RNA sequence: AUGAACCGAACGCCGGGUUAAGGCGCCCGAUGCCGACGCUCAUCAGACCCCAGAAAAGGUGUUGGUUGAUAUAGACAGCAG
RNA sequence: CGGAGCCUCGGUUGGCCUCGGAUAGCCGGUCCCCCGCCGGGGUCCGGUGCGGAGAGCCCUUCGUCCCGGGAAACGGGGCGGCCGGAAAGGGGGCCGCCCUCUCGCCCGUCACGCACCGCACGUUCGUGGGGAACCUGGCGCUAAACCAUUCGUAGACGACC
């Protein structure tokens, strides 16, 4: 009931849309490893963009400036929150629906990440062009957390990489119980082949 | 929705239910009934509207429902009280429709189960 | 005028209405391409005023037909002679295009002339279409398809249907 | 046993960029999501189930906390699969992305 | 490296379109994303056709970019493209997908208890597999 | 108009915040980087000024 | 977006339907079309009458077109006499 | 830790418990092969509009009664020990127990269950969050802050040491 939303390979903008609109919706939308977020253009155009966020600031007191965020995840809850209502009630409800992270936590990790093919990189830009990692360039800015999220995310794919062994041996060992099962399965197989589901 | 077919009732109490279904009644409503040992259906009237009809279909073309229940047999009187005349034609009809119904395999159970929407269910992409 | 979807060949003939000083005047025929007869007849009598002493009230149309492709499937390299107003100037164009019919081709033409230099259907008039054979087209980018032997594969199939799975758990394959 | 409805999310008011008519809601009904598929949702009874309070009456049972503003499918609304939908009162702004159950009585199959 | 190339001759599978669903084979290129095809043997006519709407398969008849439709019939028949694309591996799980779009409101409930026990057979079959591993490990 | 003569500002905005110390002795803000080749050891102490 | 004059269109209180001008990634109703044809790399891109900002001049960035040339009597290069 | 009710707040109407990653390439087996703290690479074999398919997977709820057929006999339910978790920690697995069954699932026979007489918010995550005693029993608990006074590294008053 609650989506898990891979941040790699998205385009920061166009994943916003979709979710800002699903969030108004009323879901609970969940982006994680918002590190792996690309963006269009050049690197060094993305950054002298954000460089120029940076400059903008009010000028007699700095303290009630804009807030520029310097980590990925608060980049995306920025962008998101543009496209949103906020100065309204329930614009400020979807921003409560809406929670993004850094990294993968230990409470998204043990989930299936989703993925919108309709804000893909590989889909809705040409290989020929450059893209920038949101990652990077939050380090580029002055995030501090680019080194420690790496170790973590490496030590959570080796976890994962040994649950997905168990989970292949796990299927190995069903395929062989259907190979040497299906004499007395028959009768159960083939009403599923006639109606579709096991061809 | 043709006689012997199978109906689904979806705003009486009887509501999710798989019935068969027997004539047109003067009264425009439809005259249904399952076999009470299965699905606790008796006699009962039903809207045209209110049902949905699916296509699983039983030949009664060889069956005789008795000729003396009518809308005004079905009408309500006025705690409710059950005649001897209902059980009597219920066990009446039960005895012509449950035979003819297992003769279909897996059809008893099916009219026992009753009928739900689970998570990715859609009524517009799934035929009945 | 504006090219509204594809384009239609037009056969029109006009002569100027009889008169005391000569009972029958000549009779011509343009070939022309308009979405439907009813401007096709207006861009008949704006050539025929630009070119003879003939206007709309001293003339009247004879007959506006349709010509229908003579073979719509075989595949046919036309070369179309152009002549267009730009920003400061006008300008004499040959460009050469491959289609099944002298229609589509004239209606391709006037597409990608507007894309290419922003010309449009109104700064656009077409003087001489006809089929050209592949040893006389010149352009390589239409002689590059003048192989009997072609062979090429589809490289990068973007993924169409992007909103129907538009929530899902699978990274689209764009090999195949 | 179940469910018996289909689930709907109330997207908003039939409403133009600066002007709101209240007396037509738009639908979203989940799964559908085209025009030559929201035909079969036409004509349903779609019903906006909120609690209460104080309790009020409920037919066939002892009264409780839960009311109802019923409600009829009007007609389709974009290619998006968006409906219309017409309540016998206004639905409040408070159901702005909360569910509403589109019923299936109102058979035409 | 390819091995599926758009070549006078190929047949192709339509996904969306007027056609869909029908195999044509293509006869010549007109240009960078339009091609001409024709479907003799499926009761498809001689058309243009881009290349976006038509997934090209791994089957190529011998014919000349010009050959009228009379021949691509006698190649098309001759090569028995239908009764190929009958035993493919793709036309059989289309197939499944249409039948289990097909599937009744009875049948459906007949398939979910069928699929019901074999579940629970293959479960315990499988854990009945573990502790043998288990046994054997140790 | 612009100052007529240029003069350097008064004051350092990098202590902005002059304001009493929430905190009455003074904070480490960050200790010297850790390095596995050195000894184990101590590096802050405190004392009381004479 | 914003607005005394711009576009449509003028107004009793309402229901249904459909439009003009303008729009359909999100704010924000509507393209969540398996939309068509091409151009475009910007370390100051561009984004809709009035309108809210740009010129002459130049580019071997890239595309189309015009004209004149030379090349199996073997050319433009390029490396040598 | 181990019972019934009242007031208020609302939505919710089955879960999916996880590789990484490429997109001019992938996925799964495989040793007949070589190295490494079972993993990696090479060979070979199956798919690729992805079927080990999110166009997907699991459970599926009317029940009880008797007898019969198919699967289980190693399992279902509930008492002790062993590990697995730190980015915001897992109500998971494993080994024995004294109790219990051929009831649990898949198809056949039999009848019954207010058949409430066509008619709406039905069906849940609900021992849900917050509050007042009614409450019977068990294991542990008798604190700190503030004001006042002093201090004077401090100080307009507060504040602070
Ligand atoms: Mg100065
Ligand atoms: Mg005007
Ligand atoms: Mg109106
Ligand atoms: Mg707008
Ligand atoms: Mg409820």
């Amino acid at each position: 009931q609650v989506l898990v939303l891979d941040g790699r390979g998205h385009l920061l903008g166009r994943l916003a849309a979709i979710v800002a609109k699903q969030v108004l919706l009323g879901r609970k939308v969940v982006v994680v490893r918002c590190e792996g977020i690309n963006i269009s253009g050049n690197f060094y155009r993305n950054k002298l963009k954000y460089l120029a966020f940076l400059r903008k600031r009010m000028n007699t007191n700095p303290s009630r400036g804009p807030y520029h965020f310097r980590a990925p995840s608060r980049i995306f809850w920025r962008t998101v929150r543009g496209m949103l209502p906020h100065k309204t009630k329930r614009g400020q409800a979807a921003l409560d629906r809406l929670k993004v992270f850094d990294g993968i936590p230990p409470p998204y990790d043990k989930k299936k990440r989703m993925v919108v093919p309709a804000a893909l990189k590989v889909v809705r830009l040409k290989p020929t062009r450059k893209f920038a990692y949101l990652g990077r360039l939050a380090h580029e800015v002055g995030w501090k957390y680019q080194a420690v999220t790496a170790t973590l995310e490496e030590k959570r794919k080796e976890k994962a990489k040994i649950h997905y062994r168990k989970k292949k041996q796990l299927m190995r060992l069903r395929k062989q119980a259907e190979k040497n099962v299906e004499k007395k399965i028959s009768k159960f197989t083939d009403v599923l082949k006639t109606h579709g589901l096991l061809v | 929705i043709t006689p012997g077919t199978i109906l689904i009732i979806l705003t009486g109490r009887h509501r999710g239910k798989r019935v068969v279904f027997l004539k047109q009644l003067s009264s425009g409503l439809l005259l249904v009934t399952g076999p009470l040992s299965l699905n606790r259906v008796p006699l009962r009237r039903t809207h045209q509207k209110f049902v949905i009809a699916t296509s699983t279909k039983i030949d009664i073309s060889g069956v005789k429902i008795p000729k003396h229940l009518t809308d005004a047999y079905f009408k309500k009187k006025k705690k409710y009280e059950i005649t001897e005349q209902r059980k009597v034609d219920q066990k009446a009809v039960d005895s012509q429709i449950l035979p003819k119904i297992k003769a279909v395999p897996q059809l008893q159970g099916y009219l026992r189960s009753v009928f739900a929407l689970t998570n990715g269910v859609y009524p517009h992409k799934l035929v009945f | 005028m504006k090219a509204s979807g594809t384009l239609r060949e037009y056969k029109v003939v006009g002569r100027c209405l009889p008169t005391p000083k000569c009972r029958t005047p000549p009779l011509y025929r343009m070939r022309i391409f308009a979405p439907n007869h009813v401007v096709a007849k207006s861009r008949f009598w704006y050539f025929v005023s630009q070119l003879k002493k003939m206007k709309k009230s001293s003339g009247e149309i004879v007959y506006c037909g349709q010509v229908f492709e003579k073979s719509p499937l075989r595949v046919k390299n036309f070369g179309i002679w152009l002549r267009y107003d730009s920003r400061s100037g006008t300008h004499n164009m040959y460009r050469e295009y491959r289609d099944l019919t002298t229609a589509g081709a004239v209606t391709q033409c006037y597409r990608d002339m507007g894309a290419r230099h922003r010309a449009r259907a109104h700064s656009i008039q077409i003087m001489k279409v006809e089929e050209i054979a592949a040893s006389k087209c010149r352009r390589p980018a239409v002689k590059q398809f003048h192989d009997s032997k072609i062979k090429f594969p589809l490289p990068h199939r973007v993924l169409r249907r992007q909103h129907k799975p538009r929530f899902t758990t699978k990274r689209p394959n764009t090999f195949f | 046993s179940g469910r018996l409805w289909c689930k709907a999310i109330f997207a908003g008011y039939k409403r133009g960029l600066r002007n709101q008519r209240e007396h037509t809601a738009l639908l979203k009904i989940e799964g559908v999501y085209a025009r030559d598929e929201t035909e079969f949702y036409l004509g349903k009874r779609c019903a906006y189930v909120y609690k209460a309070k104080n309790n009020t009456v409920t037919p066939g049972g002892k009264p409780n906390k839960t009311r109802v503003i019923w409600g009829k499918v009007t007609r389709a609304h974009g290619n998006s699969g968006m409906v219309r939908a017409k309540f016998r009162s206004n639905l409040p702004a408070k159901a702005i992305g909360h569910r509403i159950r589109v019923m299936l009585y109102p058979s035409r199959i | 490296v390819f091995r599926r190339f758009v070549e006078v001759g190929r047949v192709a599978y339509v996904s969306f379109g007027p056609h869909a669903g029908k195999l044509v084979a293509i006869v010549d290129v007109i240009d960078q994303n339009r091609a001409l095809v024709d479907g003799p043997c499926t009761r498809v006519r001689r058309q243009a056709m881009p290349f976006k709407c038509m997934q090209l398969t791994d089957f190529i008849l011998k014919f000349p970019h010009s050959a009228r439709q009379k021949y691509v019939r006698k190649a098309w028949e001759k090569a028995d493209i239908n009764t190929k694309w009958a035993a493919t591996r793709w036309a059989k799980k289309i197939e499944a997908r249409e039948r289990k779009a097909k599937m009744t409101d009875f049948d459906r409930y007949k398939v979910m208890k069928a699929k019901k026990m074999r579940n629970r057979i293959i479960k315990n079959e499988v854990k009945k597999l573990q502790r043998a591993a288990l046994l054997k490990a140790s | 108009s612009h100052r007529k003569f240029s003069a350097p500002r008064h004051g350092s905005l990098g202590f902005l915040p002059r304001k009493r110390s929430s905190r009455h002795r003074g904070k480490v803000k960050s200790f010297p980087k850790d390095d596995p080749s050195k000894p184990v050891h101590l590096t802050a102490f405190l004392g009381y000024k004479a």
